[PDB]
Formats: structure tokens, sequence, C-alpha cells
């Protein structure tokens, strides 16, 4: 993301490509690297009645 | 469903016939093979600057081992042996006796390292967070000897990264 | 980045210009300052061995002119 | 006086060998979104020292006959060197009548070298591999001579220096552009360059090493060279020398820069199939542009000056 | 008829050669066997699953999909849905792993050695999505019978829809450099050509089938997850 | 004297360990993460590590993988074939010590039983980071090394 | 014209590392003389620096001290020197510096970091930690068979 004008259509051209759409570097798009807690649930069988493990 | 990768029938006719024999004598498809090593030249490459920087890892990463200690400094490891059941390689041997205060503790806690697959069980199977894979990955050595850790280092290594260890284990428990 | 690739190519650039330039400036020094005479086939030999006479020091290179007529 | 000069050509021809090893390191890795050396001295430029101390405080790791042994590699290097010495850049160290046929007699010597080594390795199979890769270096020898041929009938003579003469108004590669891409491709397969470098491919499926590495390198200089001055003649001023110098040296690195290119672009030919391009491909249109050529000069009323 | 005794791991090939021409190729494999069947005798299930890791080792996960079915299959218990679609979406994220390695490590060995380099940064960023899943970039240990070791942690979709935005033109770069090719085409077009009754009688599978016109794909005919 | 042997020392080794030419023996699943170290993230030949080198122009073999028992004559002869100085390097577990097959009735349980090895990597396998920070190892064991002032001590 | 910007940029770098004989420094210690922000600094003298401009694994580097535990590490630097603390920060195994989120302090914890030290006298030795398991019939000390 640090190419010059000149250098990022010269690459453009040889390649045919619009390379700047799609680098294959990665900058500030990419998820913190620091996220909040999760919360994760529970399965079906996390019930207090009509739980009997013969059934399932 | 399906496609055909390679079912195509070229045109024949004058024009087409000409393309491609200017294709054949004037090498326009390997001049196009040059535009594409042309443009990498030009682009920045990925390499980065190890050992000043590092690649990205992330708090389940699986390294070096270490035996943690609850906040008082006790040992959280009462010599369950889960872990060494697990342990798919039996990369871990246990001993235990009663300490001089009756707490059910080690006498012997050994992983050979060059055994180990380094797959995460023993950490998996602990029901007290005393064995754990820490973020340690730069322990090569120049003998064999030094890669099978007893009690001793593998405490060591808790008290040494336990900083890193304590913070990782935070951000992935609810996870787990 | 690409640019760091031009201080191995500029050295190799240099060495290949030293040749060159080394033969050029060593056939002036050695020739009186002028290019060195090219002598591919008997005539110019002949006029280059005529030269040496003429020249009075025995060099080829060391022209004549109207001074000695 | 000559002695120096000499020197002056030995020395810088060495030292462009060893730096072509790290600028191709380094051209191809940024070819590969890489780097290449980069810690070895500042942007790599101690590497080729490192490797070459190395290489000859390494262990000279049996001959099946000593004289030929010894003898491979000092053909190689001599050969090599002596490639240059009828160079014009713009003055030749050696002003020869017949430049052009010195070279295209010492190249064809250049074979002997792969030939006494396959015969000194002592090993049925690297004897065999030293066969095939001499096939191949002959195979292409042909093309190179008639195209060379074909050249110098706009030039007029054998004298390299005359290439620049022909050269004054505009490139020979303007009216001989056909035969400078067989010309081309012909040296990548004659110095067993990519994708023709079979002897290292098929092979695989200290100073003694080092010699050999330096005299191929420095043929792939000299060949460049030699294109550039068939081709791309670089016009010469008698006052001021080194405007040619500079000039016909970045044609010959740019030339030089794009075996490397190559080399990082394309896979490999079969041995059969390189002998194909040769003997079906190449050789045909060689000689039907070395008819074309002869009749040229004589249909235009554009013949050269036989001096 | 001359004999060479040679000519992903070690293999040692035995060859008929007459000139050019191979008349016999007698592979001698083994230098990579380490008796893992036995040993999972000696494993519990679990215990057991870290060794489909090692066999196929570039399509580490598949396998342990694999293996983990065939206990699920025993057990007569279904994974939950949320890892059924984690498996398939590290199943594939799998073969393209697989894919990078295939293609331009063929591409590397005649010769074409400059993809392999490309798509390695892209397979670099994919073990990065193994070792966020599971704490390993590659055997992760991951899917085992019953589901997958771990939830998903915050974040790892995005990073995986930003690398699946971007990895076509990936391809595209490589097919630019082969798909057209002359030489690439001298070296593959009518090379090992097997007809499609050969190619079933032999025990064939995959693009082995799929090549010579075969429309078989068990992820079609026989699905799972 | 001294000052002379001391600054030959440091020559040499400098030499030797700026260019480093390896032969990989990629026997397993370790040879992929050794491929990933060659790879653009990693760059080994930007440390002037040549990424592939001929057995007779290499100066350390990476044992890359599970060391079987019918493979190990054949590591045995490509070491016996180096030419001096030469080092190894042990990556993984199979190759440190059989790791996840110590107990197989076909695996040698450690190359090193095989061959002397101067860096153990650990990991099954070690990340393509964990096999650099071994090969940089193995640098700094290099620039330790005073043959010539044992050699004047002579 | 661009050109222009970039060699600027360049002279920056000179300045921005204070000089030229810092530039050199800098260029044959670590081979990149790139200008960060400084994020911290450890006790051992390891500086953090980060530019988010660049691209992912290169946006956060460590300059290793010069000296470290009495070892010269001017040139022979090791990947190992860095402390837990910054490890998990250098890794991205986080978003924050421990100069913002210190790490929770224990009276165990090592309070001097130690990098790798195979091949010194400071290597581990591996040995059995259990005590002897059989003890043997010692005879008596006076004579009377
Ligand atoms: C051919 C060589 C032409 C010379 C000019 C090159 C140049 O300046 O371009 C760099 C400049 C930046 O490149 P970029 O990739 O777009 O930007 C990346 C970053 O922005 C880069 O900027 P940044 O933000 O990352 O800032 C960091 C950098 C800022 O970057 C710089 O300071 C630029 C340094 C380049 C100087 C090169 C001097 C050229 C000397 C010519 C002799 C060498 C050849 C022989 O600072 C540095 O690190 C300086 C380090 C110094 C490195 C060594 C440079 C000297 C090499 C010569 C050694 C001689 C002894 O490019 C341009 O401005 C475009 C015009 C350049 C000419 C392009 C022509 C391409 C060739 C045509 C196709 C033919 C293919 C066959
Ligand atoms: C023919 C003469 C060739 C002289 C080569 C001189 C090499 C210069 C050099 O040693 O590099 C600096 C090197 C640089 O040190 P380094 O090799 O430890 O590099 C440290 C920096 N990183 C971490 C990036 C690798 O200096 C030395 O290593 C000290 C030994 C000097 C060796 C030369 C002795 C003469
Ligand atoms: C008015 C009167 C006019 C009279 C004169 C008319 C003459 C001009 C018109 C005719 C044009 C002639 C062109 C001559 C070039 C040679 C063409 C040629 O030989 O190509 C064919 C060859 C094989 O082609 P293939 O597809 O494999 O199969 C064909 C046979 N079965 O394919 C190849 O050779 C491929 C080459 C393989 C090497 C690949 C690496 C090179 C790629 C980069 C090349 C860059 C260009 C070189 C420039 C050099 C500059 C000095
Ligand atoms: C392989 C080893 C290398 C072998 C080298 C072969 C030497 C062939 C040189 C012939 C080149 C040539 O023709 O010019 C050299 C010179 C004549 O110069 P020339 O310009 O051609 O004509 C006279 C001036 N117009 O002619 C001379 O200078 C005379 C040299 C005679 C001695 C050569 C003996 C070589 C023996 C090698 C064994
Ligand atoms: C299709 C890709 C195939 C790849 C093949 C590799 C091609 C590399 C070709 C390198 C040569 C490119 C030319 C480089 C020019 C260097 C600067 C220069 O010389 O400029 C001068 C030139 C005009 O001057 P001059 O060369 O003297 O021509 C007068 C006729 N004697 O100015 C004219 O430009
Ligand atoms: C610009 C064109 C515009 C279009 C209009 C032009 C009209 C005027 C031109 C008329 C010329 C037509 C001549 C074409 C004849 C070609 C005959 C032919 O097709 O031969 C091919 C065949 C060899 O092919 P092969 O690979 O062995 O077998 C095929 C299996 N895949 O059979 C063979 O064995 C090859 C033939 C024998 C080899 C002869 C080689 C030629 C001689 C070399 C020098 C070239 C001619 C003189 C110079
Ligand atoms: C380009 C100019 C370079 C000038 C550099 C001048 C330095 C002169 C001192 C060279 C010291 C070389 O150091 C030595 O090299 C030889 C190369 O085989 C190595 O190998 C040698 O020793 C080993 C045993 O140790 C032998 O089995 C082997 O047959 C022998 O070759 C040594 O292991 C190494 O210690
Ligand atoms: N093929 C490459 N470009 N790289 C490479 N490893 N070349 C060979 C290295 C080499 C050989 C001889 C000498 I003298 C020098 Cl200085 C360097
Ligand atoms: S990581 Fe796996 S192989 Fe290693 S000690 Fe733990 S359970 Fe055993
Ligand atoms: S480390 Fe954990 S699982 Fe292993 S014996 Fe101690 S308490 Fe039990
Ligand atoms: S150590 Fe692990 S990754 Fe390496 S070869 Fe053995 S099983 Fe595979």
């Amino acid at each position: 993301a640090s190419a010059t004008r000149f250098i990022q259509w010269l690459r453009n051209w040889a390649s045919g490509r619009d390379l700047q759409a799609k680098l294959q570097l990665r900058y500030q798009e990419i998820s913190k690297r620091t996220q909040p807690p999760p919360k994760l649930p529970v399965g079906p069988s996390h019930k207090l009645s009509n739980n009997y493990y013969c059934t399932r | 469903t399906y496609k055909y990768v390679n079912l195509r029938e070229p045109s024949m006719d004058m024009k087409s016939v000409t393309d491609r024999a200017a294709q054949t004598l004037l090498w326009t498809e390997l001049i196009r093979g040059l535009g594409m090593t042309l443009s990498y030249l030009f682009r920045e490459p990925a390499t980065i600057n190890y050992p000043f920087e590092k690649g990205p890892l992330s708090p389940r990463f699986r390294g070096e081992h270490a035996l943690r200690r609850y906040p008082s400094g006790e040992e959280r490891c009462i010599a369950c042996k889960l872990c060494e059941a697990v342990c798919p390689a039996q990369a871990i041997t246990i001993e235990a006796e009663p300490r001089a205060d009756g707490s059910r503790r080690t006498t012997r806690y050994d992983i050979d390292m060059t055994k180990c697959i380094y797959c995460g069980f023993c950490q998996e199977a602990c029901p007290v967070d005393a064995i754990v894979e820490g973020p340690n990955f730069e322990f090569s050595t120049e003998t064999h000897e030094e890669l099978l850790y007893n009690k001793e280092k593998l405490l060591n290594n808790g008290d040494k990264w336990e900083a890193e260890i304590a913070a990782n284990i935070q951000a992935d428990y609810l996870y787990r | 980045m690409w640019f760091e690739v031009l201080p191995g190519i500029a050295v190799m650039g240099v060495c290949l210009f030293i040749p060159g330039m080394a033969t050029a400036r060593i056939h002036r020094f050695s020739n009186g300052g002028k290019e060195k005479r090219v002598a591919h086939y008997p005539y110019q030999w002949y006029l280059m061995e005529r030269d040496r006479r003429v020249s009075g020091v025995n060099r080829s290179y060391v022209s004549k002119g109207l001074e000695n007529i | 006086m000559f002695m120096i000069n000499i020197l002056m050509l030995i020395i810088p021809i060495l030292l462009a060998v060893a730096f072509l090893t790290l600028v191709e390191r380094k051209v191809l890795g940024y070819m590969q979104l890489r780097k290449g050396p980069n810690v070895v001295g500042p942007y790599g430029l101690l590497q080729p020292i490192a490797d070459a101390i190395k290489l000859f405080i390494k262990e000279p790791l049996a001959t099946s006959s000593a004289s030929m042994f010894i003898l491979a590699p000092i053909m190689a290097l001599g050969l090599a060197l002596t490639m240059w010495i009828p160079l014009p850049m713009p003055y030749p160290l050696i002003n020869m009548n017949l430049g052009v046929l010195f070279m295209l007699a010492m190249s064809s010597l250049a074979v002997y070298s792969i030939l006494w080594s396959g015969w000194a390795s002592n090993s049925k199979y690297a004897l065999i591999g030293a066969l095939r890769a001499v096939a191949q270096t002959i195979s292409y020898e042909v093309t190179l001579a008639i195209i060379l041929l074909s050249v110098l009938l706009m030039s007029g003579s054998f004298t390299l220096s005359t290439l620049i003469t022909t050269q004054e108004q505009m490139w020979l590669i303007l009216p001989a552009w056909p035969l400078a891409m067989m010309w081309f491709i012909s040296t990548l397969a004659e110095t067993n360059r990519a994708p023709f470098d079979l002897t290292e491919g098929e092979s695989e499926l200290a100073g003694p090493f080092a010699l050999f590495f330096m005299a191929e390198y420095a043929n792939i200089i000299m060949m460049n060279i030699f294109t550039a001055i068939l081709f791309l003649g670089t016009s010469h001023n008698p006052h001021m020398p080194e405007l040619y110098t500079i000039n016909f040296t970045i044609k010959s690195l740019l030339l030089t820069m794009s075996f490397l290119w190559i080399r990082a672009s394309y896979p490999r030919f079969r041995y059969d199939q390189l002998m194909h391009l040769l003997w079906k491909n190449f050789l045909p249109l060689t000689l039907a542009l070395c008819m074309w050529h002869v009749s040229l000069p004589i249909l235009t009323s554009g013949i050269p000056p036989q001096t | 008829n001359l004999t060479l005794n040679f000519g992903h791991g070690v293999l040692r090939l035995v060859m008929e050669l007459s000139g050019e021409m191979v008349r016999k190729c007698d592979p001698h494999i083994g230098l990579l066997h380490r008796g893992t069947e036995k040993l999972i005798e000696y494993k519990t299930y679990l215990q057991a699953l870290p060794y489909f890791d090692r066999l196929d080792y570039v399509s580490m996960m598949c396998n342990e999909q694999a293996y983990s079915l065939a206990v699920e299959k025993l057990l007569n218990i279904r994974p939950p849905p949320r890892a059924q679609w984690i498996r398939v979406l590290f199943g594939e994220i799998t073969r393209l792993l697989n894919h990078i390695m295939a293609v331009t490590t063929h591409a590397l060995d005649i010769g074409a050695m400059t993809p392999f380099f490309w798509m390695f940064e892209e397979r670099e960023k994919m073990f990065e999505f193994y070792e966020r899943v599971s704490g390993a970039r590659m055997h992760a240990a991951y899917v085992r019978p019953g589901g997958v070791h771990q939830d998903l942690p915050l974040g790892l979709m995005d990073d995986i829809y930003e690398f699946s935005k971007n990895f076509s033109l990936r391809i595209d770069e490589l097919e630019e450099m082969l798909t057209n090719n002359r030489i690439w085409r001298n070296r593959t077009v009518d090379i090992g050509i097997v007809t499609a009754e050969d190619a079933l009688n032999y025990g064939f599978s995959g693009v082995m089938l799929r090549g010579s016109g075969i429309q078989w794909d068990l992820r079609k005919t026989q699905p799972y997850d | 004297g001294e000052y002379v042997v001391a600054k030959l020392d440091d020559l040499i080794n400098w030499a030797r360990r700026s260019s480093l030419w390896p032969m990989t023996f990629g026997l397993a699943c370790c040879a992929v993460e050794m491929m990933h170290m060659a790879a653009p993230r990693y760059d080994m030949d930007r440390f002037g590590v040549v990424f592939r080198a001929s057995p007779r122009q290499s100066d350390v073999m990476i044992v890359a993988g599970t060391l079987t028992n019918k493979m190990a004559p054949a590591l045995r002869k490509v070491y016996d074939q180096m030419p001096e100085p030469r080092y190894v390097v042990s990556m993984g577990s199979c190759a440190n010590g059989g790791g996840y097959y110590h107990y197989s009735y076909s695996v040698v349980r450690g190359c090193d039983r095989i061959v002397p090895v101067d860096i153990y990597v650990p990991g099954c396998p070690p990340t393509a980071e964990a096999l650099l920070y071994g090969i940089l190892q193995l640098q700094k064991k290099i620039k330790r090394e005073k043959r010539l002032r044992i050699w004047y001590r002579r | 014209m661009e050109l222009l910007q970039v060699l600027k940029r360049g002279l920056q770098q000179v300045s921005g590392h204070g000089g030229l004989r810092g530039y050199l420094r800098v260029l044959f210690r670590a081979n990149d003389v790139r200008v960060g922000t400084l994020v911290g600094e450890d006790k051992y003298g390891n500086k953090y620096y980060e530019d988010n401009k660049q691209f992912f694994g290169r946006h956060r580097w460590v300059i290793y001290t010069t000296e470290m535990n009495g070892k010269n590490t001017f040139w022979d630097v090791d990947g190992s020197m860095v402390p837990p603390e910054w490890h998990r920060w250098l890794h991205c195994m986080t978003d924050d510096p421990p100069t913002v989120k210190p790490p929770t302090a224990r009276k165990f914890i090592w309070t001097n970091h130690k990098f790798n030290l195979s091949g010194t006298p400071q290597q581990y030795v591996p040995y059995s930690t259990t005590r002897k398991k059989i003890q043997e019939w010692v005879p008596p000390s006076t004579p009377y068979k």
C-alpha cells in the first residue's frame, strides 16, 4: 500500500489486473488481536427436566 | 453438477488460425507470463525481519510445557495422573507420595520433549490447570538430553513464563 | 523493496564499466593521446611502419607535418 | 602497459561474476515476493565474499584420470576469459580482423570441459550426463553460427568493431528481430540456462566447483555483451569513449537481468523437446532466413563495404 | 536395457530404460512406514486421533474428519450442526492447502519454481486459521468424534472472509503462469493418459478418476456432514 | 600471533556461518514447515541459506521427519558423502527421539543413533520460525569455533 | 515528482534514527532502517516499536538491547531475549502492550528473564528427582564370625 502511483500503474499494467484492490499483504482490515470475551451457548441436553439419559 | 475443464473447439476461421500462428511465432503467451513476474518484482515482499519481527500467534498456541502455581505459590498439580494417562505419546512419567505436610504431590514429573507431539491433550485433561503448553517456541538445544524435562525444569518454566501463560489462559478459558 | 536490488546491480555495472574505460585510457596514454592505430590490412601496416621511420624516434604515433617539409 | 590492461579486464570480470550471484538471488527473490540476501552486509553486498571464502576453505572432496580432472576446469575458466579479449567496449583489448570467427572458434572449444569432466568423473552415469549436455550444446552451436553469418551479411566483415559502424543509425534488431529472437534463445540453451538447464534438472531426477561456476557465469555475461553489440549497437564518440561504455554496459546488464527474469518465469524443457525446438523449429527458420539475408542486400543494393 | 536404481517423503524408484523410454517402473516404498496401524491398537479412540494428522500431512483436518465420522458411525451419535459446518469450512480450507502444495510443487519439480513462493504465502495465512482455532499450524487435532474441540474464536470468520475475498486473484496469477504456457502444456498434455475403465479397475479415486471423464465425487454421491 | 589467529578464526567462522547451504532430508511432515521457512514470509535465502543445495555442496543436513530403519542406511550414506565442515540439524520429535512413533518396530529412536547432531529443534512439527531460530542457533555455534586457535596451540 | 517524495522519506529515516551513526547502527544490527513509534522499553534495554501502516507482521518489532545478563548482544541477538510480558505483544497474541496492560504480579515469577542457555555452563542437565527405592542391609562394624 506504500507504492508510488507510477509503480502501481506499472505493475497493474504488467499483470493486467487491478492489484491494489486485492493486495496479498494484510493491513487494517484484519480483526483485532484482542477480542471481547465470548459467551458460548449450551447444547440441547442442558435441561433440568424431561432429560433422562436413557431417552438420548 | 459438473463442468468441463477442457472441452472446447478452436475456431478454424482464418482470423483465429492466424491468431494462433502469431502466438506460436511471436511467443505472445510466453511474453504475457513475463509480465506477471515483472509485476511481482515491483510488489512489496511478504518477508518479515526475524528475529526483530515475529509471526503472529494466538492465545491457543501450543508451545513449551510448564507447571503452574496457585497465587499463593502452592503447586496446582495434585498428581492425579490424568495427563499421563491421556498422553498419546506416553511422553509423561509421574510418581507421587504424600508430602511432609500430607499434601498429594508429585515426586517425579518428566516430559520427554522428544517423545511429545505437542498435542495439548495433557492441558485439556488436567482438572486444575497445572500442566500447560506455554507460548514459547524458541527453545532448541545442542544436545538430546536437554530436551528430557524433569519437574524442576518444568516448575522453572512455569515461574519463568507465568506472566504470559496466565494472560493467555484469561483470553481463552471461556472457549474451554 | 525492489530498489534494494540496485546496490548489487550498481557494483556489477561498475565492474563491467572498468574494462572498457581502462582500455580506452590506456590506449590514449600509449599513443600520444590519440586512438590506437588500426592496421587490419597490409596497406595500413605499411603506412604505420613508414610513420615509424618518419617519426625520427621510432614511434608510429608521433606525427610530422609541414614543419618537416 | 599491456599487462595492466589485461588485468583491468580479468579482475573486473571475476568481480562482476561474483556480484551477479547476488543480483540473481535478489532479483529472483523479489519476483518471488521475498527479499533474497540482505543480512550478510548491507543489502547483501558481502554475500558473494562470504560464499567465495566458504567454498574455498571447504574440504575439496577418486578421479578416473588426474590429468583430465584438472584440465577440465582450467580449460573452462581459461577459455571463458579468452572470449572477452576481442570485445570492443568500445576499443578491444586485441583488435582482431576476424574477431567474430575467433569467438566462434573459441566457444566451440568450451564443450571439451564438459567432455573431459565426464570422463574424469569415473562414473558411468556422470559420463552419460556429460554426453547429453554435449549433444545439446553442439546442437545449438549450429543455429548460433548461421544466425551470426546472416547478421554479418549486413555488416560486411568479421571485425567486431564494424558492428558498431553498421549500427551507427539504427540497431540491427530492427531489420533482424526474427534472428535476434532465435539468437537470444540459442544463448540460453548454449549456456544451459533455464528453461534449458537440463544438466542441473536431470541430475537431481569447494574450489573446483567454484571455478566451473565462475566460468559459466562469465560466459553468461559475455554472451549478453555479445548480444548487445550484435543487435543493440551503441554509438561511439571517439572523443568521449566513456559515453559508449556507460550505454553499452546498461544494455548488457539489462540483457543479463532478463536471463534471470526468464529463469523465474517458465518450467523446464524435456530433453527431447529442446532438441526438437532446435532441429525442427529454429534450424528450418534459420536456414530460410540465411537465404533471405544473402539475397536481401543484393536485391536492395545494400551490400556493405568489405572494409 | 540400462537399470536405474534411483530416479511428499522419500521414494526409491528402480527403472528399466531403453534409451529415453521407460520400460519398467518399480516403486520401492516403506521408507516412511512407521507402523501407525499397529500403534493405534494401543491407543484409546481419542489418543489415536492425532495419528491421522500425520498421514496425508498436507490435508490434516480432512484425515481427522474421516476418522471422526467412522467413530461417530460406530458410536451411533451425531455431531451438532455448527460442528458440521465448521468441519466443512475447514475441510475446504484444507483442500486449498493441499491443492496449493500439489500444483505448485508439481510445477516446482519440473522447473517452474516461482508460483510455489506466491502460493505458499497464501498457505502461511491458512496455517494461521489452523493455529487460531487449535493452537497448531498443522497437526491441529481439532476435528474429533463428536464434533470439534473448541468453538471458533471471535473474529476468525471475518479474517477467513478477507482471505477468501482475494484468493481467486491468486489462482488467476498461477493460471497466467501455467495454463496457457506452451512449455507447461508440453510437459503435461497427453502425459500419463489413463482410460476411464483402467482407472476404476486400478482402484483410482478423486481427480485420478474425474480427469478421465468419470462423474464421481463422494461429496455429491455419498455426502457427509 | 594470537591476534592474527583470532582474527583469521573470526573471518573463516563468519564466512561459514554466513553461507550455510543445507541439504534437507524431507522425510515427513516436518519437511512442510521447512518449505514454509523457505517461503516468502521467512525467506531463509535472505540469511545466505540457499533453498536447496546438492549434497556434495552442502554444509548442514536438516533431518526433517521420521527416520525409519529402512531409510537409516541411506541417510548415513548421504552424511558420509558430505564435505567438511558438516553439521546436522535434527528437526521435530520424530528425528529428535522417535516422537509419536518412538515405540514402533520400524522406526529409529532418534537420528542421533545414526549421525552426530549439532542442533535439536523441538516441536511436532516445529514452526517455521522455530526452525529458523534453530538455524540461527547453529550460526552462533559456528561463531564460537576456534579451530585455528586450537591448531596454533597443538 | 513522486520519486522526490520517496527520496526525502529516505533522508528522514537518517534523522529519525538520530543521525548517520544511529542510522548505520540500526542498519547493521537489524538490517532495517525503518522509523516507528516507541511503544516501550523493558528492564533489559530492548525497545519496542510499532507502525500500523506496515502490513500485518511488520507492524511491530523489537530492537534488542546491546547487553543482557552479562552477555554482549551488540551482534549476538536472540529471539529468546524477549521477556514474557512483551512476548505476548510482539507476537500479536494481544493488542495492548504491558505498558498499558501490565501482567499480574506473583512472588514466584522470575524477576529476571533468561534467554536460551543451551551450550553454556548454565544449561539444564536432566536427572531423576526421586529418592532411592531399596535400602541395602548394612553389615555390623565389629568382628563376630
Ligand atoms: C517481407 C519479407 C519478410 C521476410 C522475413 C519474414 C520473417 C519474419 C516473419 C516470421 C517471424 C519469425 C519469428 C521467428 C521466431 C522463432 C519462432 C519459433 O521458432 O517459435 C516456435 C517455437 C516452437 O513452438 P511450439 O508451440 O512449441 O510448436 C511448434 C512446432 N510444433 O516456439 C519457441 O521458440 C518458444 C521459445 C522457448 C523459449 C522461452 C523463453 C523465451 C521467452 C522470452 C523471449 C523474449 C523475446 C526475445 C527477445 C530477444 C531480444 C534480443
Ligand atoms: C579466498 C581466500 C580465503 C582465505 C581464508 C584463509 C583461511 C585459512 C584457514 C582455513 C581453515 C579451514 O578449517 C578447516 O577446513 C577443512 C576443510 O576440509 C575442514 O576439514 C578438514 O578437517 C576434518 C576434520 O576436522 C577432516 O576430516 C577433513 O578431511 C579436512 O578436510 C576442517 O574441519 C576445518 O577446520
Ligand atoms: N545461483 C546463485 N545465483 N546463487 C548461488 N548460490 N550461486 C553460487 C554461489 C557462489 C559460487 C561461486 C562464487 I566465486 C560466489 Cl561469490 C558465489
Ligand atoms: S502435548 Fe500431547 S504428547 Fe506432549 S506431553 Fe502433552 S499429551 Fe503428551
Ligand atoms: S498436571 Fe494436572 S492432570 Fe497431570 S498429574 Fe498434575 S493435576 Fe493431574
Ligand atoms: S515430528 Fe511431528 S510433524 Fe515432524 S515428521 Fe514427526 S509427526 Fe510429522
